[PDB]
């Protein structure tokens, strides 16, 4: 809004021919939703996104706690749990599946028992780097190519 | 002698700069009329929230001499004085459009005087006091200190003649001692409700007998005394006493003894919300999602009509939304109609998000419409692709996901479209709900008003009603709110602002405002004062199905009429009010300065009577 | 035009459950299109867009013209 407004003073004015461009109206308003902006003392940013039904017992969790990932500054991995289904027209995470695969950079598929493994063979069908192992179906069969 | 002219104006209340009623909402959109009109001399004062000011607050260094205007220097000195005594506060801006100034108190840096203000307002008002009330504890802090920091106004002050509006009880214990302590400001009060009216009305008759119960005895058996005296010594202690509606008045003569001098109806900027096709198709998409497998009415036939706002079961009237859709139904089976009545709900319940079997619907239609357009989109390369060449276009692949996609829509038998789009917690005792299973309205193929009640606010990022509230208000046809105790009912206001005919109600504040201002302009009021409460049904039955048999032509005649009527709501036409109430303080104030002014002696009983 | 209300009369089937779909009004329109491309007889598609105003002497157009494409 505020940038359009912008783009009709300066455009209004150059057209017209024959220094804050920002009035205060402007100002105000870009003010407050920088403000909303600001979290609770301490307060990190969460590293899940939903409401756990047993949030104490969540295997996920509880092992992002024990290593103590907890998405502060300092930590130059963050962690986002993310536990449903992606869909487009999700108020957080507004991808498909597919999208979001695209999106990124980087599969990571450490399976341990897994006779194939569809996910990080579509992954790789949709041309995203991945790691897989030697003891999924399709790492095994990747391994002699 | 001071300036009648040029002067002071402080508004105070408990909601300056934290939403925790409905008058932060009448501040806020008013604040742009008024620093308008005022500038630098109006001022805001409140209760300081520890928890949010920082979101809403431009925090000002109040000291540096850039601060105030050289005539504005006593508020500054006034302020200086305050901290000295050890009062702490947050001088700033309020970050809304037009950024008013704002004083608010630490409630905390005055909590000490706690007992010897108890006390010492006892002993002039006779206001009792138990401590495990805050509101009251917080209300009182907040009263003596307001009080304080104006007597140090007026004391230092000497140019500016001073008014100062406060609005609720809760800001109302510095109206006694302004009068007691004879400071020299002129008062203005203003109730948005009566705690009496609030409590009365919460179980389920008001309008007739509120003028023959005792008040002293009622306010007992709620344990309200307290509270209700601080509403009551407001009401009297005040130069202009007012109220927010005409309805509102009539319930504050009788219970808080007092006739209001003028009303004060709550206006809105306008501008803020100045389409009805673009939106409607989506609220379409929502219907073919929620109907399918059973879609057999025309939504070229439909109308939508919706009622919004808290959840308040018999105070905003869903008992008879409801009950009257029932008895619209009847009649427009027998009547044997051609069209039909899809009715929201849209009130704010616990809930445990959509339903599986609402979620479904929407997916399947979503990927049906897809289908076709990847379809068509094929058959359109096909056709042209021969065309441009010269000299069944439907291939056995299409015929297959087609034919996947319409299977997907069959819904198990005798299963019909639910009447609501979320989980309950608390299907069962849910008020709505259970009323709607009282009147049977299921949606089966054979009922004519179809129901869906929608217990979130809407957002336009949802995966079921994609619309934000403001969208699907525009999408709709009529809003019905028969809202039976409603000091104002901002809802059917803002509703009518959109150019969306309405129902409202006269014992609503805005509905008895509209009806001095008849049905052609897209406003029916119900009589909910006078009729019985059946015969009040009824009347909304008549006007639902008037509105159902307007043809085409009739209805976008009243759309547009209501339309106009949107300019009648600005503050800028409704902020006249307050000032006809701001001058009355000045004219009741100082009778002889005010004279000379105006060159004669106007009336000083009402502020229709002055001007 | 033409497809997208096969698209519309395909979808209001569809989610109205429970062969020609170009009706003869969409078929008048889509032949007067195609015939509207016919050109008269042997005129050949133009080795030129525009209007030369010295198309005898062009060196561009002439040497095309000698070479016969």
């Amino acid at each position: 809004e505020v940038t359009t407004s912008i783009g009709k003073r300066i455009f209004d004015h150059a057209i017209r021919y024959p220094g804050e461009l920002l009035k205060s109206s402007d100002k105000v308003m870009l003010k407050r939703r920088i403000l909303a902006l600001r979290r609770p003392e301490g307060q990190l940013p969460p590293i899940v996104t939903h409401n756990m039904v047993d949030d104490a017992n969540d295997l996920i969790l509880n092992k992002i706690r024990q290593v103590q990932l907890f998405n502060s500054p300092s930590d130059r991995v963050k962690m986002i749990f993310h536990p449903e289904f992606l869909n487009a027209n999700n108020p957080i995470l507004g991808l498909d599946y597919d999208e979001f695969v695209r999106g990124c950079h980087l599969g990571v598929f450490p399976s341990y028992y897994e006779p194939w493994g569809y996910t990080p063979a579509e992954c790789t069908v949709m041309g995203v780097p991945s790691i897989t192992t030697n003891v999924s179906g399709f790492g095994s069969y990747m391994e002699d190519l | 002698s001071r300036d009648l002219q040029n002067h002071l104006l402080f508004e105070t209340a408990t909601e300056v700069a934290n939403r925790v009623g409905g008058i932060y909402s009448v501040l806020k959109s008013k604040a742009p009329i008024t620093v308008a009109q005022y500038k630098d001399h109006y001022h805001l004062i409140g209760p300081l929230n520890k928890a949010t000011y920082q979101n809403e607050v431009d925090i000002l260094d109040w000291k540096k001499p850039e601060a105030f205007s050289d005539e504005m220097r006593p508020v500054q000195h006034a302020l200086q004085t305050m901290e000295s005594r050890g009062v702490h506060f947050v001088y700033g801006r309020w970050l809304i459009e037009g950024a008013p100034k704002v004083i608010l108190f630490d409630l905390d840096s005055v909590r000490g005087y706690s007992n010897e203000w108890k006390g010492d307002l006892w002993s002039l008002v006779g206001i009792p006091s138990p401590e495990n009330d805050f509101e009251t504890n917080d209300a009182i802090l907040l009263g003596y200190t307001v009080a304080w920091f104006l007597g140090e106004v007026a004391h230092l002050d000497s140019q500016h003649a001073i008014v100062a509006h406060f609005h609720e009880w809760l800001a109302g214990v510095a109206l006694p001692l302004c009068r007691k302590r004879r400071i020299d400001v002129v008062t203005i009060f203003t109730t948005h409700a009566t705690l009496l009216g609030r409590y009365l009305c919460a179980s389920g008759d008001f309008y007739n007998c509120l003028e023959s119960v005792d008040v002293d005895h009622e306010a007992g058996r709620f344990g309200i005394y307290h509270r209700y005296c601080i509403e009551r010594a407001a009401a009297h202690s005040a130069d202009v006493f007012t109220t927010v509606s005409q309805i509102t008045a009539f319930e504050a003569e009788h219970l808080l003894k007092r006739k209001p001098d003028g009303i004060l109806p709550n206006g809105l900027n306008v501008i803020k919300f100045q389409l009805h096709a673009l939106k409607k198709e989506k609220i379409n998409d929502f219907v073919r999602g929620h109907f399918h497998g059973c879609f057999d009415f025309d939504l070229d036939n439909t109308l939508y009509f919706f009622i919004a706002g808290r959840y308040e079961y018999k105070n905003k009237g869903a008992d008879m939304f409801i009950e009257a859709l029932a008895r619209l139904n009847y009649r427009l089976k027998v009547s044997g109609s051609k069209k039909t009545v899809v009715a929201f709900i849209v009130m704010p319940a616990k809930n445990n998000s959509f339903t599986v079997e609402a979620l479904k619907g929407q997916a399947e239609v979503r990927a049906l419409e897809n289908t076709v357009h990847e379809v068509t989109t094929s058959i359109g390369k096909r056709i042209f692709d021969h065309a441009i060449r010269y000299p069944e276009l439907l291939k056995s692949s299409d015929k297959v996901m087609l034919k996947r996609r319409i299977l997907a829509l069959r819904r198990p038998e005798g299963q019909l479209p639910p009447i609501v789009t979320h989980n309950m917690v608390d299907d069962a005792n849910d008020l709505i709900l259970n009323k709607i299973r009282q009147v049977q309205l299921f949606n089966s193929p054979s009922d004519r008003v179809k129901m869906i009640f929608h217990p979130e606010f809407l957002n336009a990022n949802n995966p079921i009603l994609g619309l934000d509230y403001d969208e699907f208000v525009r999408g709709c046809h009529l809003g019905v709110f028969p809202s039976y105790y409603e000091p104002w009912g901002y809802t059917p206001a803002e509703c009518t602002v959109m150019g969306v005919p309405s129902i409202t109600t006269n014992v609503s504040g805005f509905g008895s405002y509209m009806e001095d201002l008849a049905k052609d302009y897209g406003i029916y009021i119900v009589d909910r004062r006078f009729k019985a409460p059946d015969e009040s049904v009824e009347q909304l039955v008549d006007y639902m199905e008037e509105f159902v048999k307007k043809t085409a032509a009739q209805a976008i005649n009243q759309r547009n009429r209501t339309e106009r009527l949107s300019d009648l709501l600005d503050w800028k036409r409704m902020g006249l009010e307050y000032v006809k109430a701001r001058q009355l303080a000045l004219r009741r104030g100082y009778p002889d300065q005010f004279r000379e002014l105006v060159g004669e002696e106007l009336n000083d009983s009402n502020m229709d009577a002055l001007a």
